Order: structure tokens, then sequence, then C-alpha cells
């Protein structure tokens, strides 16, 4: 071979956006979950003040 | 009769009462409540309150307390006698209750429970009640007296 193969030589563009959909998608949960447990517990601390 | 004591090994630990249609018991209560309708009755953990509930048996929908938000000060009536609340505070004499004493509730002059308590802080002549009660809005919250010890 005339070239010098990579790591990421053979990650395409659909791959990659699975990858991001992935990544992303499950990031995005996550943080939706931790979001959620704060502003609850601000809506408690109303509840009491 | 709708208050029910607690016992787990023939010591009262502490009380349960029926308000509004659902069962509440503390949840560092333990034991059995002597009543088998209500200790049969799998109950949810309200940890945000220190509070165990569940519905009341359709045979016992009837000894049923109600309750309001309309918490004015003034004195309240409760086991053990009168109760003060002012300045958004429960309080009773020196004395008046102690440990065993939780899950207890407290009625206004028309019979509706007003606060379940839960423990109490003593500052000097009287004591400081820790209870869950509902806010203007009717919302149920939890008021605990800094250092308040678990009844």
């Amino acid at each position: 071979a005339q070239h010098t193969e990579s790591f990421t030589s053979a990650i395409s563009a659909t791959a990659w956006s699975w990858i991001k959909v992935l990544v992303g998608g499950t990031s995005a949960f996550i943080v939706l979950g931790l979001i959620a447990t704060a502003v609850v517990a601000l809506v408690l601390f109303f509840h009491r003040h | 009769d709708k208050t029910f004591p607690i016992m787990l090994n023939g010591q009262v630990n502490g009380y349960a009462c029926v308000v509004g249609g659902r069962v509440f018991k503390p949840l560092h209560v333990e034991g059995r409540i002597d009543n088998e309708q209500l200790a049969a009755i799998k109950l949810k953990k309200a940890s945000i309150y220190d509070l165990e509930y569940g519905d009341v048996p359709q045979c016992m929908k009837s000894d049923t307390l109600q309750y309001t938000s309309d918490k004015p000060p003034g004195f309240y009536n409760w086991h053990h006698g009168a109760v003060q609340y002012e300045n958004n505070r429960f309080t009773v004499p020196r004395g008046v209750g102690g440990k065993g004493d939780s899950g207890r509730p407290i009625l206004d002059n028309k019979g509706r429970v007003v606060a379940i308590v839960l423990g109490g802080v003593n500052e000097g002549s009287r004591t400081a009640l820790s209870v869950v009660t509902w806010n203007q809005k009717g919302v149920t919250v939890k008021d605990t007296p800094e250092g308040s010890e678990p009844w």
C-alpha cells in the first residue's frame, strides 16, 4: 500500500452520524433526567416557602 | 376509632391516622398497626415527608378524618390537650408529648385535621413540634424546627 491507514480512516459519514446520534441521544437523555431532578427540587422548595 | 397505635414488641412506637381517605404513619415508627385491616395494606414510602401511606379499605372508608388547609393562628386540640400555633410554628408546653407520640393528628375547632406530628424541639418552657402541614395553597409540606428529634 502506498498510503497509511488510520483509526478513523474507515469511519464513513453515516457511521459518524449514527455515533453522534447514539452519543448525543444518550447524553441528552441523561441531562433531561438530571434537569428534571433539579427542577423538581426547586418546586418542592417553593412549596415550603 | 380513627387513630391506631403502632407496636413492635408490645410497646407503643407511634400512632397511625386516617386523614382524607388515606392511612398515614411516619417512616421512623416500627411495628404493626393493631388493626389488621390497615396493617395488611401495602404502604408507599414518601421519603420526601417521612410518611407511609395507603388507600383506606372500603370497609374502613367511614373511619376517615376531614382535613383542611385553613389554619389561622390560635389554639388546636390533640390527644394531649391544646396546641398553640403562631408565626407558622406549632408549639406545646414542655413535657406534653414525647417519644411514641409521632403520627398523632392535630384538630381545629371543627374537628378537621390540620397537621400530623413527627417530632419536636424543647424550647425552654415550650416544645416546638415537627409537623406535616398544607400551605396556603393546600400543598403538603414538612415543617422541621432545627434539631427536632423524631418521636
